[PDB]
């Protein structure tokens, strides 16, 4: 519906799922990474300790945390260790947030069904590859 | 002389303001900010948090690591005690550099100056003086710098005992016997003292 669809924003899944540890121990993501366009609505999500764009203060410097709550009809999905795949990517404001929550409240009824995502921006930090 | 906290450190914020008085800040009567801790007034009233740099001083508490009782004697008619005390004290500075300025008062109290003057406000003698760390303290907002020190003293405190009282006549009596219970003695000496 119109309000479900209100923002448009890129998602970033690695479709395949090929993962594995190196000969040496070290872990390989799945190598192909394939871009694609979603529609839904983002809001912040409001409850108990959660952290909207809040400044940090610590002996380092400064850092600045920041979770949403998405509404979409697209299917989304988190890391599995039994099914063996990781999670997806959206990009919000040109930053990074890793899908860490999902609620399905999909086949409940006709016009109404959809999902719910928990998404929390990626720290910064450098970048290393292992790849084999 | 009486051991009275109390006076201690008030001996001490007055020694403070002309020793180290210059790296601190001022208030509205161009007096170093020193105070003493938990202050208050009419038994309700509560101070304010003075302008950084500032410094507190706080008594922990006091013990008698010297035996007991130093010194029985009589001065004057009315007898005497001496007791002999110890006073950690804890000095802390509060804003930005604190620990630079507590590295100059460590540095300072050591002189054969100072310690006089130490001794004329308060009369007592500095026997010991801690380590300093670097402490920070989240607040609200920002990081508040502090540095706590802990500088021990020695005092000697008399008191009055006005139960007491001072023998000035003895009266002695004696008896010699050649067997011991012999019932009626050989002979008697009676003596008597006076002071005068």
């Amino acid at each position: 519906m119109r309000l479900l669809n209100r923002h448009s924003f890129v998602v970033k899944r690695k479709v395949s799922e090929d993962g594995y540890y190196n000969d040496d121990g070290d872990w390989v993501a799945s190598q192909d990474i394939v871009e694609v366009n979603c529609k839904g609505n983002i809001q912040p999500y409001i409850k108990g300790s959660v952290k909207n764009g809040t400044q940090i203060a610590l002996p380092e410097g400064i850092r600045l945390t920041d979770t949403r709550i998405l509404y979409t009809t697209y299917k989304l999905r988190t890391s599995d260790d039994v099914e063996w795949n990781e999670s997806d990517i959206v990009m919000i404001d040109g930053h990074e947030y890793e899908v860490f929550m999902t609620m399905d409240w999909s086949q409940q009824l006709a016009h109404t069904s959809h999902y719910e995502y928990i998404i929390i921006r990626r720290d910064k930090m450098n970048a290393v590859r292992n790849s084999r | 002389m009486q051991l009275e906290t109390a006076e201690l450190e008030k001996g001490l914020v007055r020694t403070l303001v002309d020793v180290i008085g210059h790296r601190l800040a001022r208030d509205k009567n161009n007096r170093p900010n020193v105070i003493r801790a938990y202050p208050s007034d009419n038994s309700n009233d509560k101070g304010l948090k003075p302008d950084q740099p500032f410094i507190t001083v706080y008594c922990q508490d006091a013990a008698t690591p010297y035996g007991w009782v130093l010194d029985k004697f009589v001065e004057d008619d009315v007898v005497c005690y001496r007791i002999a005390f110890q006073i950690p004290v804890l000095i802390t500075v509060n804003g930005k550099g604190a620990h630079s300025i507590m590295l100059e008062l460590k540095q300072r109290l050591e002189m054969s100056s100072v310690r006089d003057l130490i001794l004329e406000e308060t009369g007592a003698t500095v026997l010991d003086t801690g380590a300093i760390p670097n402490d920070y303290t989240y607040l609200n907002t920002d990081f508040e710098n502090s540095a706590p020190l802990v500088v021990t003293l020695v005092k000697n405190s008399v008191l009055k005992d006005e139960r007491g009282s001072i023998i000035e006549r003895v009266i002695v009596d004696g008896e010699l016997v050649y067997e011991e219970g012999q019932e009626p003695p050989e002979y008697t000496i009676h003596l008597d003292v006076d002071s005068k």
